[PDB]
């Protein structure tokens, strides 16, 4: 049969090339988003974690739910979708955490060898006795909310094996917890503070064995 | 500079001359009356399921047996490419067709149990054998794991990299008369490309246990 | 308060680490005694229940005269099947959970002029080919307050 | 053209890296209360004791303990020079002597009991040890057999190429005081130099069987 001209994936007709699934996975996406309330946070609470958030590449479990939707009808971003495809990938992350109703400052720490213990982010209280304040020494990065209430942090590739294990369920299989907390007394408004965590890949990352797709579900029969 | 030699300064022990042959492994039989679409005929945990195919009376795994498995018997870090066959036997007056393909560490993804379907199966690297002609199908597998070295023995579960996967692509059908099969025999043999051995201890420093299957 | 080496507090502060471990045996002897000591390491046994002095002279073994010198420095490589091996005494794993890439083992193969008692004192240094891996929470503290608040 | 090749066609398999080390073997204890002159501390049939060296619970010898012995597994002929080293351990209050032989293929000898007095030792390829100096002493052994090949199990007998002697030269002596032993430690290094393997089987196609010692 005969072949259909290109228009070199598209920069003929529009003005860009569109030929790597590597490229839709560097626009960011929603990675959780939750409240967190005051009494469900610490009681002795000056130097202490938030949120304990696994990090990884193909997202976090969805729990879809009647007060935030966009997990019931578009089920998971394009993120998670090109990650089930593939084994094993090579690579950082990149967040942007939006903490909403707080206005001093907000340390995030990366802890690189922790183990993927959970599927779901811890809240406030239940977070581990010893991920429960900030630690010394680990790559940390504090801003005041008052001048900027978003927060832009690259995760590094931190961890010992020649891969680490997408689609998963020592056990060292990914870039471990990332942390989020107050620095100091604060007022923990009415109505608690909204956190709005999103991810992408970085730069200098990879998906690498493609094994088949798991099975799709549609999102136009979600109603 | 490759990675291997990143995890041990212990250079590899290779014995080609006790590797590196095709062995026999498992003979498999599907019937008539229970082959309908995805079937599974095979389902393991390889090579773990090959190198403990021999076992005891009392049920544990001896490498000391076959001179392929002597190595696995005195060392504790092994790294090696694989190359599956396998071999149905030519009935001419049914039809059928198998696939067979690797899940690279597919014991412990979340989605396992929805990667079973043949329709996930034609995915990944695979290959397609007939009844007819397409008897024989040799199917690669390169070594990729999480880290560069696998483990011999246990202390859990040593020498699991992947799933082998052998399905019904077709189901096994027959012509209505008593002349016709009810069953056919299918063969696996195995063989090792690039054996590297490394961490040489002795023997009964450490134990095998009695395998477990996958769900 | 415990006296670490120096190799033992550098691993403190790092999350990885790899590469080969010496160390320097001091024997409190006299020409007078003798013995032999089987010195060897066993790459991927992580509890001794398992090894005595015919299993352990089958892995990559010294075996010291006890008294060519009283300093005997004993190299035990990096053999494992990864790249950087995590620390004891930090993360990850639950403390007593945790298995290192390998085991030292020193096994045995009386006069009245000289002391009865011969005592060994061990030294560990990292060898030349050892690396520490990403900035980690200090697993140790100073000293210079010992005081301590429990829940 | 030499006489080995003439008993085998297949090739020989040699796996020096799994052989060809000086492994520890035995160590025996003699005593100043029966050190007599010709007293025999060790008296083997060689090399069986040796690479026989390690039982089972029910005493049936599993060459496939050791990575020395790991061909003598899966194979049934082998050939091979033999080097013994003897250490004994210096002890300086005492004095005695140990005369150490090896006489080719001496238990079939109608005269063999008369050959083990330590006199007729000093004519065959002996080496002499001290308690003070000459703690260490090797003799060597090269392969002589009526055949060019020795046999690796039973169906009886393998590999009984010799005996090895170990015997009280000049009596155990010491000082008459408390401060002196009872006795000395003596051991036995094996090493082997020209390992020739034929005749590649399975493991569990022959047997072993408890080992039967010498009068």
């Amino acid at each position: 049969t005969p072949l259909l001209p290109t228009t070199n994936d598209g920069r003929v007709t529009f003005g860009e090339a569109f030929n790597d699934l590597k490229d839709l996975a560097r626009r960011y996406q929603l990675y959780w988003e939750g409240t967190i309330l005051e009494g469900n946070l610490r009681a002795i609470r000056r130097n202490s974690a938030l949120v304990q958030l696994p990090l990884y590449p193909h997202g976090l479990r969805i729990q879809p739910d009647v007060n935030n939707p966009i997990w019931n009808i578009m089920r998971d971003g394009h993120i998670p979708v090109i990650s089930s495809g593939f084994r094993y990938f090579r690579g950082g992350l990149r967040l942007r955490i939006v903490v909403e109703g707080l206005n001093s400052c907000v340390w995030v720490q990366h802890h690189p060898d922790r183990p993927s213990i959970f599927s779901r982010p811890i809240i406030g209280r239940y977070i581990a006795a010893k991920d429960a304040y900030r630690n010394h020494a680990y790559a940390a990065y504090v801003q005041n909310m008052s001048v900027n209430r978003t927060i832009e942090v690259e995760v590094p590739f931190y961890q010992p094996g020649l891969y680490g294990m997408l689609n998963a369920s020592l056990r060292f299989t990914g870039l471990g917890d990332l942390l989020i907390g107050i620095e100091g007394e604060q007022p923990i408004p009415k109505e608690g503070i909204e956190i709005s965590v999103y991810y992408s890949i970085a730069d200098d990352f990879s998906f690498n064995i493609f094994c088949g797709f798991p099975p799709m579900v549609y999102c136009d029969e979600t109603y | 500079p490759t990675w291997d030699r990143l995890a041990s300064s212990e250079v590899s022990d290779e014995y080609p001359m006790l590797t590196d042959r095709w062995l026999f492994w498992k003979s498999v039989k599907w019937e008539v009356n229970d082959s309908a679409f995805g079937k599974m005929l095979v389902q393991e945990k390889f090579p773990q399921s090959w190198v403990q195919m021999d076992v005891n009376v009392n049920n544990i795994p001896r490498y000391t047996n076959i001179p392929n498995f002597i190595p696995f018997n005195i060392h504790q870090y092994m790294r090696a490419d694989f190359e599956v066959k396998i071999y149905v036997n030519p009935n001419d007056f049914v039809s059928g067709w198998l696939i067979m393909a690797f899940l690279y560490q597919g014991s412990e993804m979340f989605d396992y149990k929805l990667r079973r379907n043949p329709a996930a199966l034609m995915q990944m690297p695979h290959v397609l054998v007939n009844v007819g002609a397409a008897n024989e199908a040799t199917l690669k597998i390169p070594y990729r794991y999480v880290r560069p070295f696998m483990r011999c023995k246990d202390i859990t579960e040593p020498l699991n990299m992947g799933v082998l996967f052998v399905e019904v692509l077709i189901p096994f059908r027959t012509s209505a008369a008593s002349s016709a099969p009810k069953s056919l025999d299918v063969s696996l043999f195995v063989k090792m490309t690039n054996a590297k051995f490394t961490g040489m201890v002795d023997g009964s420093i450490a134990l095998l246990s009695k395998p477990i299957a996958l769900p | 308060q415990y006296y670490l080496p120096p190799i033992s507090v550098v691993s403190s502060l790092y999350a990885y680490t790899r590469g080969s471990i010496k160390y320097k045996f001091l024997f409190g002897n006299n020409p007078r005694h003798n013995a032999r000591l089987l010195v060897a390491y066993i790459p991927g046994i992580s509890s001794d229940n398992r090894l005595t002095l015919e299993r352990a002279r089958n892995s990559a073994h010294v075996v010291f005269s006890l008294n060519e010198v009283s300093e005997f420095v004993f190299t035990v490589p990096y053999i494992t099947d990864t790249m950087w091996w995590p620390r004891k005494y930090g993360g990850p794993q639950a403390a007593g959970e945790f298995v290192a890439p390998s085991y030292i083992c020193m096994f045995i193969l009386a006069m009245e002029s000289v002391p009865s008692i011969v005592t060994i004192v061990p030294m560990i240094a990292a060898g030349d080919d050892f690396e520490v891996a990403v900035p980690a929470q200090p697993a140790v503290g100073l000293s210079r307050n010992i005081d301590v608040i429990y829940p």
